[PDB]
C-alpha cells in the first residue's frame, strides 16, 4: 500500500516521508475533510503533521526493543478521512 | 426494579440520580472479609 | 446501565454502631453481630464477641 | 483535582474466589471490573498491582511493582515478560498503565491473569461471558476487502485518553500476630528493628501507646488480649471492599480511566443481487445467501404491514 | 477437562510412545442449581469425592 | 464422604389475590421449583427456570 | 486465613503450630465434633495430632524437591469439622 | 504384527526379509490377488518386489536424519491384497 524506510538512530524529527502528496489528495483542502490517526494504530516512535501531510519522528528509535516483540522489524500505521470515507496503510521499516 | 428505567437523572453529569434496583444484604459465612449482596438485572439490558 | 459501588466495611472492636442516612442513590445500611474477622496478619480485634 | 504523580500511592492485594488450585486466597492481582463495549473485542481489566512504573514510583515502561508474601510486608517489583491472559486460549496485550490492562481474546466463558515463572507464581479467575459481534447486516468472521464503509466506536490505544476517575484514600490498619509474644504468664510486644508501633489492649481497662521495644504489657495473661500495628502509613489507596477503614474515610486525590471510546470507521460486505420475476400484482425473489442476513419489506400506502427474517441458503 | 478421549503418552527421550482410548467426560454439580466455580457464600451440603 | 459449598438462590417476591399467589423469579443459571398441596391429593409440579 | 512458617531443615516432629487455640475452638470438646483431615490435601511432609491440635512434621524437608513444581515455595491443607459443618485453610512456608 | 531390524549404512537394496514367505500366503499366486503398497506408508528408504515378495533398501541409511523426527528409531509400512481384503503391517529398526 505504501512503503517508507527510517534510518537506525534519529533525532526527534527529521522526515520520513509525504503522505498526502504522493495520494494526490491535494494540501488545503484536507484541513476540513477530517484528517486523523486512527486509534488501532500510532506506534509511539512516530508523529503526524495534520496541515502539511510530513512524518516526524517521535523518540530516538531503538533496534534492540523495537523488533524484539516483531521479528521482522517494520512498523504499522494507518491514516482515514471523511465526506466520503478512506484508508490507508503505511509500513516503516528500520535500517543498519 | 427489572423494567427499562430503574436508573433516572435530568443530564449526564448531574449530582442528583434516583433508582430502586432491589438490592439486599446478607451474612457472612467464611470468615475473612467481605460482604455479599444479590440484585436484579439491569433493565436497560433487557429492553435491547 | 448502572455500576454498583460498595465501599469498605468498618469495624468496632467490643463497642456499638447504629446507621445513618444519606441522600446517594438506593442508599442500603445494615448492622451485624458478634464476627471476629481475619486478614493476612491474623485476627483484627481483641475482644472475641 | 486529577493527578499523575504515582509516588503518593501504593498496590494492595485482596480475597481472589479462584486461586491457582482451586481454593480462595489472599493474592496479589486480584481482578476487579471487566469492560467490553467495544465493537472489535477489546476488553478492560483492572488489577491490584501498578503497571509500569518502578520500584519508588518513577515511570518506565518494562516494570511493574506488587506487593509481597513474607516477612515485612514492603514492596517489591519485577520485569513485564512475565504477564499473560487467556479466556480460552492466550490473548494480545496492547497497552498498559497503573492499575488497567487491555487485551484481545477469543470466545469463552472466564477471564484469567497471571504472573509466570519466577518468585511469587500466582493466577485468578473470574466468571465473564464474551462472544463474537459484528456490525451491520450481514455476519463474517473477518472484514472483508471489497464492501462499503460505515461508522462504529472502538477502544482507543493511546494512554493519554481519559474516560471518567476513581477515588483514593488513606491505610487503615493492619495487625501482624508476629508482634506479641508469651513468656510464662507475662505478654511482651516485639518490633521489628528501629520502627515504631502501636499497641492496644484489654485485661481490666482499655490501654495504647507507642513503643520502640521490647515491653511487658501487665495485668493481661493470653495473646488474644492485644493486638499490635505500625504507625506511619502516608500513602493512599483504593476503595475496595476486601480492607477495613480508616477514622477518616474522606476523598485525598482523583485518579484518570485511560483508553477511552471514539468514533471510527469500519468496513462492511455486500450481498449478492437477486433476480426478479413478474407476474399479475406480485413478484418472486431469487436469493442466494451462505451466512444470515436481513430483509425488509413495507407498503407505501394507509397501511404498512412489515416483515423481517434473517435467511440462510437459496 | 471436558473432551471425548483419554491420552497417556511418554515425551521425548528414547521409547516415545502414546495411547488413546474413547471415552465421555462432561461437567458436573451437586445440589439443585448449577454453578462454574465453588462459591465462596453458600450452604455445606455432603459429598463423595476420591482421596489423595 | 466430606463437605461441599453450594449456592443459594435470589429471593422472590409474592403477590396475593383471591385463592392465589404470584411469583417473580430472577435466575441467571438454571435451577429447581417445585410444589405440592397439603391436602388428600398432590399435585406435583417441576420446572428448570431461566431468566426472569 | 492462617499462616505459619517452617525452617529448613527439620527432624520428624519438632512444632509448627496450634490450630484450635488461634481459632478459639476448645479442647476437649473436638474429639467427638469429628476433627478430620481433608482427602484433597495433606502434602506427605506434615502431620495431625487429632486431640491437642498441633503440627508435626513428618519426614525431613527439601528445598529442592519441594519448590521444583510450585515456584512460590509454600504448602496447602485443610480440616473440618461436623455438628455444624465447617472449612478452614491453613498455609506453609519454607524459609531459608 | 511384523518385526525385522536393518543395520547401519545399507547401500542400496541388500536384504531385509521375506514378507509372503513368513506370512504363508504362496508364491505365482500373489502376482494376480493384487500385490500393492498402500498409498499411506511408503517411507522413501525402501522397495518392494512384487513378483518373490522380498524387501529391498533404495537409498543409503542415514540416521541423524531418520529419527530426529520420531525419537524412537523405527519404520512403518503396510501391503494390502484383493479377493478376499486383507491388511498388514510391518516394522523396521534401525540398530547402530
Amino acid at each position: 500500500q505504501l512503503h517508507y524506510t527510517v534510518q537506525e538512530e534519529q533525532e526527534h524529527g527529521t522526515f520520513v516521508g509525504n503522505i498526502a502528496e504522493d495520494l494526490g489528495l491535494d494540501i488545503t483542502k484536507l484541513s476540513a475533510r477530517g484528517f486523523q490517526t486512527v486509534p488501532n494504530s500510532r506506534t509511539p516512535y512516530l508523529d503526524l503533521n495534520l496541515e502539511t501531510g510530513v512524518l516526524y519522528v517521535n523518540e530516538k528509535i531503538d533496534r534492540e526493543q523495537i523488533c524484539k516483540q516483531s521479528p521482522s522489524c517494520v512498523l504499522h500505521l494507518e491514516v482515514f478521512l471523511e465526506n466520503p470515507l478512506e484508508l490507508f496503510q503505511v509500513e516503516i521499516e528500520v535500517l543498519d | 426494579p427489572g423494567a427499562f428505567g430503574d436508573i433516572q437523572a435530568s443530564s449526564l453529569d448531574a449530582t442528583d440520580i434516583v433508582a430502586r434496583t432491589d438490592i439486599r444484604l446478607l451474612k457472612p459465612s467464611v470468615k475473612n472479609i467481605h460482604v455479599p449482596y444479590t440484585q436484579a438485572v439491569s433493565g436497560y439490558e433487557m429492553w435491547k | 446501565k448502572f455500576h454498583t459501588v460498595i465501599p469498605s466495611p468498618q469495624v468496632k472492636c467490643c463497642g456499638s454502631l447504629e446507621c445513618k442516612a444519606s441522600s446517594k442513590a438506593d442508599y442500603t445500611c445494615r448492622v451485624f453481630g458478634g464476627v471476629y474477622p481475619f486478614m493476612w496478619g491474623g485476627a483484627q480485634c481483641f475482644c472475641d464477641s | 483535582s486529577i493527578t499523575d504523580d504515582f509516588t503518593l500511592t501504593s498496590p494492595y492485594l485482596g480475597f481472589c474466589p479462584y486461586c491457582r488450585h482451586s481454593t480462595p486466597c489472599f493474592s496479589p492481582i486480584k481482578i476487579e471490573n471487566v469492560w467490553d463495549e467495544s465493537d472489535d473485542g477489546s476488553i478492560r481489566i483492572q488489577v491490584s498491582a501498578q503497571f509500569g512504573y518502578n520500584q519508588a514510583g518513577t515511570a518506565d515502561v518494562t516494570k511493574f511493582r506488587y506487593m509481597s508474601f513474607d516477612h515485612d510486608h514492603d514492596i517489591k517489583e519485577d520485569s513485564m515478560e512475565k504477564i499473560a491472559i487467556s479466556t480460552s486460549g492466550p490473548c494480545r496485550r496492547l497497552g498498559h498503565k497503573g492499575y488497567f490492562l487491555l487485551a484481545q481474546c477469543p470466545p469463552g466463558d472466564s477471564v484469567t491473569v497471571s504472573i509466570t515463572s519466577g518468585a511469587s507464581e500466582n493466577s485468578c479467575t473470574v466468571e465473564k461471558k464474551i462472544r463474537r459481534k459484528f456490525v451491520g447486516r450481514e455476519e463474517y468472521l473477518f472484514p472483508p476487502v471489497h464492501g462499503k464503509l460505515v461508522k462504529c466506536h472502538v477502544y482507543d490505544h493511546l494512554k493519554e485518553t481519559s474516560a471518567g476517575y476513581i477515588t483514593m484514600h488513606r491505610p487503615g490498619p493492619h495487625a501482624y500476630k508476629s508482634y506479641l509474644e508469651e513468656a510464662s504468664g507475662e505478654v511482651y510486644i516485639k518490633p521489628p528493628s528501629g520502627k515504631n508501633v502501636t499497641y492496644e489492649c484489654k485485661c481490666g481497662d482499655y490501654s495504647t501507646g507507642i513503643v520502640s521495644t521490647r515491653t511487658k504489657m501487665n495485668g493481661c495473661t493470653k495473646a488474644k488480649q492485644c493486638i499490635a500495628y505500625k504507625s506511619d502509613q502516608t500513602k493512599w489507596v483504593f476503595n475496595s471492599p476486601d480492607l477495613i477503614r480508616h477514622t477518616d474515610h474522606s476523598v485525598q486525590g482523583k485518579l484518570h480511566i485511560p483508553f477511552r471510546l471514539t468514533p471510527t470507521v469500519c468496513p462492511v460486505p455486500l450481498a449478492h443481487t437477486p433476480t426478479v420475476t413478474k407476474w399479475f400484482k406480485g413478484i418472486t425473489l431469487h436469493l442466494t445467501a451462505m451466512r444470515p442476513t436481513l430483509l425488509t419489506t413495507r407498503k407505501l400506502g394507509l397501511r404498512a404491514d412489515a416483515t423481517a427474517e434473517w435467511i440462510t441458503g437459496s
